[PDB]
């Protein structure tokens, strides 16, 4: 559902940062904002 | 009166995180706004309700200087009528804003090898900020129906994230220092006057 995929996107944001992909992590952070702004 | 301490704001060693943005009240002083325009090669400089070149001529009751760091691509949200992760959840300007927004690239100061995690932003929030509201809370955001009880996990997310600025980042992801000048004219004496 919407809650599961949000968790997975959050999880991938954190993982990207932990593995040295901070710029990619910031782009996923942007996706989280847009996703939760949708109806 | 003395000179207005705009150097204390623009040339400060450390800037605030945007979600906990700093505000400095400027009053009872003379402001040479020329040292402002030549402080750095500004990547943003837009005034609202005032002419930028005529600031040394004007007088105001108070000047408020707000300052913080964001990503280059987010600088455009520091403007009236804007939406986005920063305008909604971190720093919000009113529609009737009277002042200037000034920004410059600070990659050489705020980036770090391995990542600068000192600068944070708010990713989660139930509603948008009001103009000039500041939310410094760190409550766990509840995305589901189950209350979180202060524990991070599924559907329960810590609301802040760090920028992690590194000098190798693209320019749109590099840190930018932002100063927002609010020019206030109340029914009261004007004690902040330009050098002219």
């Amino acid at each position: 559902d919407k809650e599961w995929i949000l968790y997975k996107i959050y999880e991938i944001m954190v993982r990207l940062d932990e593995e040295g992909h901070g710029e990619a992590s910031l782009m996923v952070s942007d996706l989280i904002y847009e996703f939760m702004k949708r109806d | 009166t003395n000179l207005c301490p705009f150097d204390e704001v623009f040339n400060a060693t450390r800037f605030a995180s945007v979600y906990a943005w700093n505000r400095k009240r400027i009053s009872n002083c003379v402001a040479d706004y020329s040292v402002l325009y030549n402080f750095a090669p500004f990547s943003a400089f837009k005034c609202y309700g005032v002419s930028p070149t005529k600031l040394n001529d004007l007088c105001f009751t108070n000047v408020y200087a707000d300052s913080f760091v964001i990503r280059g691509n987010e600088v455009s949200q520091i403007a009236p009528g804007q939406t986005g992760n920063i305008a909604d959840y971190n720093y919000k300007l009113p529609d009737d804003f009277t002042g200037c927004v000034i920004a410059w690239n600070s990659n050489k100061l705020d980036s770090k090898v391995g990542g600068n995690y000192n600068y944070l932003y708010r990713l989660f929030r139930k509603s948008n900020l009001k103009p000039f509201e500041r939310d410094i809370s760190t409550e766990i955001y509840q995305a589901g129906n189950k209350p979180c009880n202060g524990v991070a996990g599924f559907n329960c997310y810590f609301p802040l994230r760090s920028y992690g600025f590194r000098p190798t980042y693209g320019v749109g992801h590099q840190p930018y220092r932002v100063v927002v000048l609010s020019f206030e004219l109340l029914h009261a004496p004007a004690t902040v006057c330009g050098s002219n």
